[PDB]
RNA sequence: AAUCGUACCGCAAACCAACACAGGUUAGUUAUUGUAAAGGCUGUAUAAAACCAGGAUAAAGGAACUCGGCAAAAUAGGUUAUGUUUUCG
């Protein structure tokens, strides 16, 4: 089995795609899995939950591991420290959609900032082509 | 007054600097690295620097059980030091002297040659020189409240919060104060030094030892272990040869190697370093020498201390012997016998408490560099090498590793029937059948030993113990007779 | 590729505040002859901007930040012109659009000026003396020259203290804490392997 | 101040203080109960549900 | 809310600086199996007593960590 | 390792107010120096009445207004040699 998913539909993903089950409009992070368009039953189910978001360097996330050795002994303060924690776990999935949504927006700019710059060299050129044709009619 | 869109540069030295301090990944570096590296003043781009070796090892410890680190960071490791090499360079003249040490170190850290760094360095270090070992020489001082116009070039006063300094007093009758400084950037020239650039590292190492021979003083505070290790393999790898230099040198060391033993009340318990003791305050840290009992702060997470030590151990020991045998010619052998008997103890007062030993753990690492160092210098003792073998496990080390750790403790005539038993017993749990003879792998050794290779061990193990004398017993039986 | 105004005398800047267009016709003719005759002017000059508007008024101010930081003493506008045509040929046309391009330095803290002193603001207001002005090696975070910077530094330090040690006797925190908000995705992680692919090219 | 906002629904209120566990609890209670179904009320409590 | 009373719990990727190795050591130029065997043969055999130990020594203690001055 | 929750709304046109009601509704997070990333949302056709509501400007006078400085306007901020009163803060 593998620890993360890899083949997305990313139109789906970025939402100008419909998925496999349109009701859900806002998936969770474990309903993305089975709303994916490329979803298949001979894959095999990752051993964990992660969204199309996340990077692949989460690959080597041992969380529950490290609660462990934080524990504490009370177990009124363990009760507040479990749901902590598990506040940041929840959190992490939003932190890496709004990183990826920032990120996307800027490479758009850019790749549309250069479109408009050639757009405008090929309007001057073929003015310029023009109005030396003007000069050379009249001799 | 920030806001708009800056025309000269791409980015705020605000935000900039949120991200240097944000850092923990190779992949998160590369991408601060990669875009603003013509951007950072010295300030920035020496934090960089200090970061990327432990990003680096950071990594390796994340790879869990059944997974391997992957192949393409280790290239992108020193592709990130190539470049932040360079920017070092360029700004390299507007650095204060704990700036110059941070990017110094980096690169000696990683053993990344660079040129242009080797050459710059060569030139501050004959500036320095002068400077340092001058008797009339005053420590570094970090509290500054009205900067000059040349220190607003170091990008340090650029910044939106207070600015952390130290809040001891600084010494008033304090001779060469800054001495620990000299020694690693010395020590850096030399690593960092290439083909092009080692003729002018090897001059200025000249001119460093001259200075330091002709010199009739002793620093107040006695250099640090560390440093000494450090000064003395920059003359080791650069050739320097300077007789006077190098006895003055293993004089300091031999003079903190008696004060430690000296101030040291065996009732109080076993031997252990003196350090600095570094703590987080309001304004910024402070430096003691005795450390605090444990506080729960209502505000801080960490309240334990950075600990820094100043006197020897066994991993500088290591290291400072491995320069004497390099440097064997140049040091008288009064000296060099008088440093090994220092050693040994050291070495054996640290792990007795009262009137019973009390073993202090160590790695097989350790134990192999400070017997290579003997062998070379042909130092034969008892009293260093059972103090190492006590405190050494032997349960993850191959069958080649106990053969040589018996042979090693007949030869320095070790007299422990403990020491014996504990390798035996490991080398017999590790020696199986099967009709041939395998002998397992582990810490010790890489791979596998069949047939012949399994015999001549034990036979080699055989000889040790028949030679110490040990009586009969059944692990030895059992060796035998496979062999 | 700076290009000339139709008299032939200076090149044209890219700023809101230029007047002039850029000849460009294939022959050069004065001014009077093609100006009165009724001629549509749009045969003889550009009266738009280029396509990299914005990369080239970047460059410019580069090259102007970099003299400054060769200069040792603050100097004028026009000493300014004069020395960057001069290191790299004709480029800029007018002081006032270097007057434009360093006040986006002033703002931002990249360059400082050097103001006279008056005894009554009337005095300042009607004085035409020229000004002079300095760069930064680095950007700061204070305004004003370095005498300045120092100074309000210090005031700055002394308030940063004044505050921490009150916060601490009113039982708050010294030092303001947040938390640590990830900023890695997999499209960072796609950037990055592209930015190495360019270095290595 | 605006008035009528006097219910504010809750699941575990409306079970403990009107359910059919607590009408069973009390004499006066069962007579309830008996009244409505004398009555012939399809739905005895608020509680009950198939 | 964005202000927090004090510093936050430890879940975020924590980088180690202790116990960092950079010292300079000697190479692995050993000596040979022939000339070990050849040493120990030469060895006398002197008929020494062993040493008065503890009947129970304790395991070996860990060290505790050091950090660098870099800061 | 079983069992129950997982769609959609949730400062709201979906919950409490008879309504697609200018009212009421808990906690957790995010960009931003003088500003502000992501995301989200969107109004039948005109105009040169009286009058009403909420703003702006106003010559000379400056409380003459009125039960009443109601409302509106107003250098509003910081450091002071000296003096007064104190329960001495
Ligand atoms: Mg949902
Ligand atoms: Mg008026
Ligand atoms: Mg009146």
């Amino acid at each position: 089995r593998p620890i993360m998913h890899k083949n997305w539909d990313w139109e789906f993903v970025v939402g100008a795609k419909a998925g496999r089950k349109p009701a859900i409009q806002r998936p969770k992070p474990h309903q993305w899995y089975y709303c994916n368009p490329k979803y298949s039953a001979e894959d095999p189910l990752p051993t964990k939950i992660f969204p199309p978001h996340a990077p692949p360097t989460a690959e080597s996330l041992d969380d529950w591991a490290k609660f462990r050795k934080l524990c504490p002994k009370d177990p009124v303060e363990a009760k507040k420290f479990r749901k902590h924690f598990v506040r940041f776990l929840n959190q992490r999935n939003y932190d890496w959609r709004t990183a990826f949504e920032r990120g996307l927006a800027k490479e758009v700019a850019v790749a549309k900032a250069a479109q408009r710059a050639e757009d405008e060299t090929k309007r001057q050129e073929a003015w310029h082509a023009y109005r030396t044709a003007v000069f050379e009619s009249a001799l | 007054f920030h806001t708009g869109v800056n025309l000269v540069q791409p980015i705020d030295t605000s935000k900039l600097t949120r991200q240097i301090k944000k850092l923990t990944l190779l992949h998160e570096a590369a991408l601060t690295v990669l875009q603003y590296s013509n951007y950072c003043n010295p300030e920035q781009a020496t934090e960089i620097l200090r970061r990327l070796p432990f990003l680096m090892r950071h990594e390796e410890s994340r790879v869990l059980k059944g997974q391997t680190l992957d192949p393409k960071l280790p290239p992108m490791f020193h592709g990130l030091l190539h470049v932040m090499g360079d920017r070092f360079v360029q700004v390299f003249s507007d650095c204060n002297l704990r700036q110059i040490e941070r990017g110094a170190w980096a690169l000696a850290a990683a053993r990344h040659q660079h040129d242009g760094v080797a050459l710059a360095l060569s030139e501050k270090l004959k500036q320095l020189t002068q400077e340092l070992l001058d008797l009339n020489a005053k420590p570094f001082n970090t509290r500054v409240t009205k900067p000059t116009p040349e220190q607003l070039n170091s990008g340090i006063f650029a910044s939106r919060v207070l600015v952390p300094e130290s809040v001891n007093q600084l010494p008033v009758k304090a001779v060469l104060p800054e001495f620990n400084a000299l020694a690693g950037i010395a020590w850096a020239l030399a690593t960092v030094a290439g083909e092009h650039s080692a003729a002018a590292a090897k001059a200025a190492l000249e001119q460093l030892a001259e200075k330091f021979g002709a010199l009739q003083v002793d620093p107040k505070p006695l250099p640090d272990a560390d440093s000494l290790c450090r000064l003395a393999w920059a003359f080791a790898k650069a050739g320097v040869h300077n007789p006077a230099a190098v006895d003055k040198l293993f004089h300091l060391a031999e003079e903190r190697l008696k004060s430690q033993l000296q101030a040291h009340d065996p009732a109080s318990g076993p031997l252990r370093p003196r350090c600095t003791y570094r703590y987080k305050t309001v304004r910024g840290w402070v430096d003691q020498h005795f450390p605090r009992k444990p506080r729960d702060s209502s505000y801080l997470g960490d309240t334990a201390p950075k600990i820094i030590p100043r006197d020897f151990e066994i991993d500088s020991l290591g290291s400072l012997l491995s320069a004497a045998a390099l440097l064997r010619d140049q040091v008288p052998v009064e000296r060099l016998q008088t440093i090994l008997n220092l050693a040994a103890q050291h070495t054996a007062a640290s792990s007795v408490a009262g009137g019973a030993l009390q073993p202090l753990m160590v790695t097989y690492e350790e134990v192999t560099r400070v017997l290579a160092a003997c062998e070379q210098l042909g130092f034969r003792s008892s009293t260093l090498v059972t103090p190492l073998l006590h405190g050494l496990p032997m349960a993850a080390l191959s069958a080649e590793a106990l053969s040589q750790l018996a042979a090693a403790a007949t030869l320095h005539h070790v007299r422990s029937r403990t020491v014996y038993l504990r390798i035996v017993r490991a080398f017999n749990a590790k020696l199986s059948v099967s009709p041939t003879l395998v002998a397992g792998a582990g810490i010790g050794a890489e791979g596998k030993k069949e047939g012949e290779a399994a015999a001549a061990l034990g036979a080699q193990l055989l000889l040790a113990v028949t030679k110490a004398g040990l009586p009969a017993n059944a692990s030895v039986s059992r060796i035998a007779s496979l062999v | 590729r700076p290009a000339l105004t139709p008299s032939f005398s200076r090149v044209s800047d890219p700023w809101t505040g230029e007047k002039e267009a850029k000849y460009a016709a294939p022959y050069r003719i004065p001014e009077e002859v093609w100006k009165n005759s009724g001629a549509p002017k749009i045969l003889f000059q550009d009266p738009w901007n280029s396509p990299d508007y914005d990369e080239v008024r970047k460059k410019h101010a580069v090259l102007v930040h970099d003299y400054l930081k060769q200069q040792s003493q603050p100097i004028n506008v026009q000493t300014i012109l004069e020395g960057v045509n001069k290191t790299h040929g004709l480029v800029l046309g007018t002081i006032e659009y270097v007057t434009s391009l360093l006040e986006n330095m002033l703002w931002h803290d990249m360059a400082y000026v050097v103001k006279p002193v008056f005894s009554s603001p009337r005095k300042a207001k009607l004085s035409k003396i020229p000004l002079l002005y300095g760069a930064n090696k680095y950007q700061q975070v204070f305004r004003g020259t370095p005498k300045e910077v120092a100074e309000r530094y210090e005031a700055a330090r002394a308030k940063h203290i004044k505050v921490a040690f009150t916060r601490l006797r009113t039982s708050k925190t010294p030092q303001p804490f947040r938390r640590r908000t990830d900023e890695y995705s997999h499209v960072q992680a796609s950037q990055s392997a592209l930015g190495l692919a360019a270095a290595a090219a | 101040m605006k008035r009528g906002m006097t219910y504010q629904p809750s699941r575990k209120k409306r079970i403990n203080k009107h359910g059919m566990e607590k009408r069973l609890g009390t004499e006066d209670g069962r007579l309830t109960i008996l009244r409505r179904l004398e009555k012939g009320r399809w739905r005895l409590t608020v509680d009950m549900f198939r | 809310a964005k202000r927090l009373l004090r510093e936050a719990p430890p879940f975020t990727e924590q980088v180690d600086e202790k116990n960092f190795d950079d010292k300079d050591y000697l190479g692995a130029g050993a000596m040979s199996n022939e000339q070990l065997r050849k040493e120990l043969e030469k060895v006398e055999p002197g008929e020494a007593k062993w040493d008065e130990e503890s009947p129970l020594i304790p395991p070996p203690q860990p060290r505790q960590y050091r950090n660098k001055g870099h800061q």
